[PDB]
């Protein structure tokens, strides 16, 4: 199962078909066919696998860390800082890319089920990523491939400098 | 790096060499020394034509003991004159406090260093 | 509906059972024939029913599992989709590829490397179909390279005859033309919408496209025989009868107009883009309808008359009218 | 084995004991051995010949190698890896070469004039634009939930 | 000792083992933030990664 | 044989540098070589300096 | 590692201590084990790379690469006989334990931590190759062969010693943790600029680069089948893995200083595309397939995204698996005729009738048929290389189509049309190469499967 | 049945042997044994190890 929070649905939406024909509906027999001949035997057979599973119980557990400080409360050269501080950072680095991944899972989900009006109602959604993705590209992008903390901290100081500078020169 | 005290004549090993650590009994330089001098014995069978691993197994002991005992104790020579070497390094570092000064640690709040950007 | 996805899969899995056979059989059946046949008219049965729910309600429905390598900020899963396309497209095939089975198991009836053949012939029906299903376009891209390498095989099926092989590199050559075009595609799709997938790229519709169209009109022109890079269609008439009748009946023929049907929200406007599409379609037909005249080899007249088509269907997608060329492929 | 003397250093010069040698050793006829001359492209000393040559040499002599027109001991022109049959086929055409390009060319060229002909003049059948019902069909085009109505409406006409 | 011991026991120690550099992990926990960054109503990721109060702009 | 040693072994000798070895040699080794590094040149100065203006369309760019 | 080092050793006085029909079940059996051993390796996880020692480490690049390399050898060690069964005794034994030994310094070059003792690792893999090429090169130009080879290697490779010395007394130790964490931008003053090009040109040499690839034809050509595999994918794969260490330092220098040799890559791989058209001695189309395919990994190198760092070690290890298998092939066919032309030996669709199966299979691998590992090499190094720029793709789909012909003309030139019947003597296929065959495509398929093992540190 | 033959049995002892001295190695590298600041619990329940 998931959290329907993290991924919303939009409400069900569903008529019932009411022939005004006289042959009438094939595909409700085969659908009634359908179902007690293919659904019936693997439910029987899903009773037994859950019982035969949940005759003794495991657990895993969602894996947990701390929050060791920063790259900004380490000092010049002095590893035994910076190695925390990299390995925070860097698995901040692949749950950020995750993230983005699930608003894109969201927006896709959103084509298919609002079909072919595009542009009605997930524009919200549309927002809220390219919001998120102004981000992303603002913070993570021109770095290349040696990635480490040290130039994304530069990206980050030459960045807000450079705006600095820009709204002074506005005022 | 020179002799300091050869005044102090040339003495293989000091008799300050009898605080620092011996190495051990089979330590790995000197498993490798061992390894070398069997080896050695088995080339010695092998340039002429007396036969492999048979047939000399005195010289293949007799090997065995001399490369170990002088790899030991030039292992004790080397042990010794790298502890020398960072004793002196120590105390010309305390000698003068006025060319070596601290450098106070600028933390990366206010180090600046620019991007340059590979894209 | 689970009916619906249900029996969409299992479309597919019913042709992958025979090639795991006589991989696996060793001792030669002599029903392989009837038994390819059958499978193939059991497949035709299962893909009548969704088509039909399809269009009795809609219900139009994307399936999507198995993700490997959801590396960055993108990811690719085995996936398709079924609207209209890919939803009723895929009986047509097969039940023509049904008939072209039992006209093989007469044609071809003096050769001990019959079960090669069939091995070979419902190969190139399973990429037909996973390039006719696919959304994740990396998948479009394996079923493009998998319909073209099949097509060589299936041309240079008699070995020796310098000719048939010669005839077997033009369409291998053609098709590497329509890669060119169609990976500079999928390198604009990827360095400016964050993906390669069919539903994103129409939910965020770019303004600039020359380039993308620029390589899908490079795709289709090299994959389905029109003109500049035409001339591999005799080259392909060279091979045997059954062959060249799936090669340029439905399959492998229309694969590269398929891709711009496909992309029809994308090529909605640009009116530079439709230009080019029907001007080059309008070139193509006439140049193989003038060169179908004075010709007295069958299968190179029944093939230039495909690509006389192919023309039309190309000047169909110029109009902003997708649908009637899909009509157009059925029929 | 193989002879050293079979292998091929230096050109024709002189020209009586060396062609001799080269007519004995490329077995040819004896003033019919050319090289290529010697501008120091490398090329050694090995023939010319006529250089077309694979859509020639008709197919009922029933030679040694079927598909390649060997004789097990022709001296094997130079650019033979480009005229294997399957790699270029040099036919006696049946009509030129030049008539070929210049009516190729024409074709193409005028068609091509007539598509440009065709871009600056449309036909259309004459008919004014579609009447969109909600501001030329706002509010489902891009977005713009709550920005700007775009006034413009259409007239029973 | 080149199939039936190797290739095998290969297909079934490569086609899983653990989250080969933290693949799902990375999953599930970004499933977590972000519906706590739904439930809390902030922005889903803040930019600026690093707190501009422990940053210092040298000066002109 | 007599023609695969003559097409591969048998041509570093024997040669000689002419006027006409040369001159093709530089012509077809260095003139596509240095042509293409120009204009690779101004392609990616092209790109630098207006992305250095910042009017690009890497709105969403990531796949760099 | 050390419990990978240890048993490559011996594994060394066991085929001396074997005797005649003794040394080979011994040493294949107990490789393939060894097989078995650092396929236990792949644990590697997250934050950083996996420590097996205060000196040995592992990143996600050298896993596949030693996996491969544990893998090759008893393939390898198979693939060699019956052109050196009838030799003798001492010599064979001579024979394996070279291979061994050669083994033994390909895992020490790959799990180094140092990059001085990198160094020597690699030019003590580089000693092992000339004795076995030079030893039973088989052609009358093996001595040629083996002094291009050794003089290219170490003239190239000597430099990069004076440049590593240098970094080594400018900036303290060199473990690849040290070389990061540590590492501060170096501009552009010409010091900096010879420096990079001291180390970027050794490895440019054993890559190939474009201008500096006549070494490698030679070198395979006079090359038996053995030193043939070794040479082709564990060497030029372990250029590429130092090129792809040491470009952590020099950065801010690469994008000013690298536009000559993206050039010279890109033009050269046309060229080298274009040259393995219309060549005989079918075995040297796969040394100038080998210069292609490493043209495109430097394109991959020099532009420096994780998405080419990605594409780069894709195309490493499928590019490796599919020369090696080829030129095992190559070698079967030289076993039939004794020609190694390309237009003599013919026919063989209706002879041998199982042997055009692997032919079409490693044939379409190198065409990159799409689920392969080949093509998800290339289309992501064209990606990359397209974000580079919007007009490199010229380059890359010409040598798509060209690699296309080449690629089909070594299938149905030597294997197609008609048998040239006089050969009569071709045996019908052995057990053995039918298993050679089958380790190689067995693993490049399953690969195809479940790919996300063998991308590289930028996963 | 050992003393039929030795020579087939020598590798898996040597892999054993480099596993035991890899284990001692890192024992012997048994600095900053709960010192870090992300991976640092008390001894529990009985005998004071954390890894071995
Ligand atoms: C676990 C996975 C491996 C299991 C292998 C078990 C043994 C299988 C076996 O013996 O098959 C018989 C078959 C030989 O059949 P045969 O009746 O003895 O003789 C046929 C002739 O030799 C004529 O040869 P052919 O016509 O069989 O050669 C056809 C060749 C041509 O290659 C292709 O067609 C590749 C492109 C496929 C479509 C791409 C889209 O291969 C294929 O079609 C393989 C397609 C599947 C590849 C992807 C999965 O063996 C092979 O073809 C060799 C093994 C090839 C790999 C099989 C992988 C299966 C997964
Ligand atoms: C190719 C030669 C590579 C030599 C090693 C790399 C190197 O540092 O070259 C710089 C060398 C010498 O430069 P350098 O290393 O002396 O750089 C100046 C260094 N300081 C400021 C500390 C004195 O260049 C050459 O020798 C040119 C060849
Ligand atoms: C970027 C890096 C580029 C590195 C280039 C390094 C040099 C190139 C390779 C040198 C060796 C070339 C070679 O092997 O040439 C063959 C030649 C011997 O050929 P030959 O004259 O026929 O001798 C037959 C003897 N019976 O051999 C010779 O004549 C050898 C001549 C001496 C070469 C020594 C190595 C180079 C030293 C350069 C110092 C300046």
């Amino acid at each position: 199962s998931w959290d329907k929070d993290v991924y919303p649905e939009p409400p069900r939406r569903t008529p019932a078909p009411s022939p005004q024909t006289s042959l009438p509906n094939p595909i409700t027999y085969l659908t009634k066919a359908f179902d007690l001949l293919v659904d019936r035997p693997v439910t029987l057979v899903r009773e037994f696998i859950e019982r035969q599973h949940a005759k003794n119980k495991y657990y895993y557990y969602h894996r947990e860390f701390r929050r060791v400080p920063d790259i900004t409360e380490c000092h010049e050269k002095d590893v035994l800082c910076m190695f925390e501080a990299e390995m925070q950072w860097k698995r901040d680095y692949k749950v950020d890319q995750e993230i983005v991944n699930i608003i894109q899972e969201r927006l896709k989900a959103c084509q298919q089920r609002e079909g072919e009006s595009h542009r009605q109602n997930c524009a919200k959604e549309l927002q809220q990523f390219t919001q998120v993705v102004k981000a992303y590209q603002d913070r993570y992008h021109d770095l290349g491939a040696h990635y480490s903390a040290r130039k994304c901290l530069a990206k980050q100081k030459q960045r807000m400098l450079a705006e600095r500078k820009a709204t002074k020169e506005a005022a | 790096m020179t002799g300091r005290q050869a005044r102090a004549p040339l003495q293989f090993l000091p008799d300050e060499a009898r605080s620092l650590p011996p190495p051990k009994l089979t330590d790995p330089r000197l498993a490798y020394i061992g390894f070398l001098g069997y080896c050695s014995g088995l080339i010695d069978n092998a340039i002429r034509r007396r036969p492999v691993l048979s047939a000399g197994l005195h010289r293949q002991f007799l090997y065995i003991t001399s490369f170990v005992f002088v790899g030991y104790y030039l292992l004790k020579r080397q042990d010794y004159m790298y502890a020398v070497r960072d004793h002196d390094m120590f105390s010309y570092i305390k000698s003068h406090p006025e060319d070596f000064p601290e450098k106070d640690k600028k933390t990366y709040r206010e180090v600046f260093e620019e991007f340059h950007p590979v894209r | 509906m689970n009916l619906f996805s249900s029996l969409t899969l299992v479309t597919l899995i019913l042709l992958t059972m025979p090639i795991a056979a006589i991989n696996f059989n060793t001792h030669k059946f002599t029903n392989y024939p009837l038994y390819v046949k059958t499978t193939i008219s059991c497949a035709f049965i299962t893909s009548m029913i969704p088509t039909m729910m399809f269009i009795h309600t809609g219900q139009e429905m994307i399936i999507s599992n198995w993700h490997w390598l959801t590396i960055q900020t993108l990811k690719l899963s085995l996936s398709f989709k079924m609207d209209f396309f890919s939803m009723m497209f895929v009986p047509v095939a097969l039940f023509v590829t049904w008939s072209i089975m039992e006209f093989s198991m007469w044609y071809m009836h003096s050769d001990p490397n019959i079960n090669q053949f069939f091995k070979y012939l419902l190969l190139f029906l399973i990429t037909m179909l996973i390039l006719v299903t696919a959304n994740n376009l990396f998948q479009l891209f394996i079923g493009w390279e998998g319909v073209g390498i099949m097509s060589f095989l299936l041309i240079g099926w008699w070995y020796g005859r310098t000719d048939a092989n010669t005839a077997a590199l033009q369409a291998i050559l053609y098709n590497r033309i329509g890669d060119i075009g169609f990976i500079l595609a999928m390198a604009w799709f990827l360095i400016n919408l964050n993906t390669w997938d069919l539903q994103q790229i129409f939910m965020l519709n770019p303004n600039d496209s020359n380039l993308p169209l620029m390589g899908l009109i490079l795709a289709a022109t090299g994959k389905s025989a029109q003109f500049g890079l035409h001339p591999w269609l005799p080259s392909a008439m060279e091979g045997p009868t059954p062959v060249s009748a799936l090669l340029h009946s439905s399959t492998m023929v229309v694969a590269g107009i398929f891709l711009l049907i496909r992309f029809y929200p994308l090529t909605e406007n640009n009116k530079f883009g439709q230009s080019i599409m029907l001007c080059l379609g309008a070139m193509t037909t006439l140049f193989t309808a003038m060169c179908a005249l004075t010709q007295n080899d069958i299968k190179k007249i029944i093939a230039f008359s495909t690509s006389s088509q192919l023309g039309l269907m190309m000047v169909t997608i110029g109009i902003n009218q997708p649908h009637l060329a899909f009509l157009h492929i059925c029929t | 084995s193989h002879i050293t003397k079979d292998m091929l250093p230096g050109p024709y010069p002189k020209t009586p004991e060396e062609r001799a040698a080269a007519a004995k050793k490329y077995n040819m006829r004896v003033e019919d051995y050319e090289p290529y001359p010697d501008d120091g492209m490398g090329y050694g000393d090995y023939p010319k010949l006529p250089d077309r040559s694979q859509q020639e040499r008709d197919p009922w002599y029933d030679w040694d190698h079927p598909d390649l027109r060997l004789n097990w001991g022709e001296p094997m022109h130079w650019d033979l890896d480009m005229y294997i049959r399957n790699r270029v086929d040099t036919s006696p055409t049946p009509v030129n070469w030049n008539l070929m390009c210049k009516h190729l060319f024409g074709f193409v060229a005028f068609m091509l004039f007539m598509f440009w002909v065709g871009e600056t003049y449309p036909t259309y059948q004459p008919v004014g634009p579609k009447q969109y019902p909600y501001n030329n069909l706002y509010l489902e085009r891009g977005g713009d939930p709550n920005k700007e109505p775009e006034p413009v409406v259409h007239y029973e006409i | 000792f080149g199939f039936s011991i190797v290739l095998v026991l290969g297909s079934t120690f490569v086609a899983y083992l653990p989250d080969y550099r933290m693949q799902e992990w990375a999953r599930r926990e970004a499933e977590r933030l972000v519906k706590y960054r739904e439930a809390h109503g902030l922005p889903l990721m803040e930019s600026n990664c690093f707190d501009p109060s422990k940053i210092q702009l040298p000066e002109d | 044989i007599r023609w695969t040693c003559a097409r591969s072994a048998n041509v570093y000798p024997n040669f000689r540098p002419n006027t006409k070895t040369s001159l093709l040699g530089a012509l077809f080794g260095i003139g596509p070589l240095i042509f293409w590094y120009y204009v690779f040149k101004t392609d990616r100065d092209r790109k630098e300096k207006l992305i250095q203006e910042g009017k690009l369309d890497r709105t969403f760019n990531i796949s760099y | 590692m050390l419990k990978y080092i240890i048993p490559t050793m011996m594994l060394m006085p066991l085929t001396w201590l074997s005797k005649n029909s003794m040394i080979w079940i011994n040493t294949t059996l107990h490789s393939l084990l060894i097989s078995l051993t650092s396929l236990l390796l792949l644990n590697q996880f997250g934050d950083n790379s996996l420590n097996f020692s205060l000196t040995f480490f592992s990143d996600s690049l050298s896993t596949p690469l030693l996996i491969l390399t544990m893998w090759l050898l008893p393939l390898m060690l198979m693939a060699s006989q019956h052109h050196l069964s009838k030799e003798n005794l001492a010599r064979k034994k001579l024979f394996i334990s070279m291979l061994i030994l050669l083994q033994l310094f390909l895992i020490m070059t790959f799990t180094a931590t140092e990059l001085i003792f990198f160094y020597i690792m690699f030019e003590a893999t580089l000693v092992p190759t000339l004795i076995i090429i030079t030893r039973w090169g088989n052609q009358t130009e093996r001595l040629n062969a083996g002094l291009y080879f050794l003089f290219y290697t170490l003239a190239g490779s000597l430099p990069l010693l004076v440049a590593l010395i240098y970094i080594q007394n400018t900036m303290g130790s060199l473990n690849f943790l040290i070389l990061q964490y540590w590492v501060q931008p170096m501009p552009n003053s010409w010091s900096n600029t010879f420096m990079w090009l001291a180390c970027m040109m050794a490895f440019m040499v054993k890559m190939p680069l474009y201008g500096l690839h006549l070494w490698l034809p030679k070198a395979h050509v006079e090359a038996p089948i053995a030193g043939s595999m070794v040479l082709a994918a564990i060497l030029l794969k372990l250029g590429g893995y130092g090129m792809m260490r040491i470009t952590l330092l020099l950065n801010p220098i690469t994008d000013f200083m690298a536009y000559p040799f993206i050039m010279l890559s890109l033009w050269g791989m046309i060229m080298t595309s274009s040259i393995c058209l219309r060549q005989t001695d079918l075995k040297s189309l796969i040394a100038y397939s080998s210069v292609s395919h490493m043209a495109l990994v430097i394109v991959a190198i020099l532009i420096q995204t994780p998405w080419s760092y990605m594409g780069a070690t894709a195309l490493m290890i499928a590019h490796g698996l599919t020369s090696s298998m080829l030129f095992c092939l190559a070698n079967s066919n030289y076993e039939r005729v004794h020609s190694r032309t390309m237009i003599l030996a013919r026919g063989l669709q209706t002879l041998l009738p199982l042997m055009a199966a692997w032919w079409l299979l490693a044939s379409l691998t190198n065409l990159a048929l799409p689920p392969s590992i080949n093509l998800i090499g290339e289309l992501f190094v064209v990606m990359s290389t397209f974000s580079w720029s919007n007009i490199t793709i010229i380059l890359m789909g010409l040598n798509m189509v060209i690699t296309a012909l080449y690629s089909l003309y070594m299938l149905i030139t030597t294997q197609r049309g008609k048998h040239t019947h006089h050969i009569n003597n071709i045996l019908p296929s052995f057990t053995r190469e039918n298993a050679l065959m089958s380790l190689h495509m067995l693993p490049l398929l399953l690969l195809s499967l479940n790919p996300k093992i063998i991308l590289g540190p930028l996963y | 049945v050992v003393r039929d033959h030795w020579i087939h049995v020598l590798v898996p002892v040597g892999f054993v042997f480099g596993y035991y001295l890899d284990r001692k190695n890192d024992e012997k590298l048994a600095a900053f044994r709960n010192k870090s600041l992300l991976y640092k619990r008390e001894l529990k329940p009985n005998e004071e190890v954390t890894w071995k």
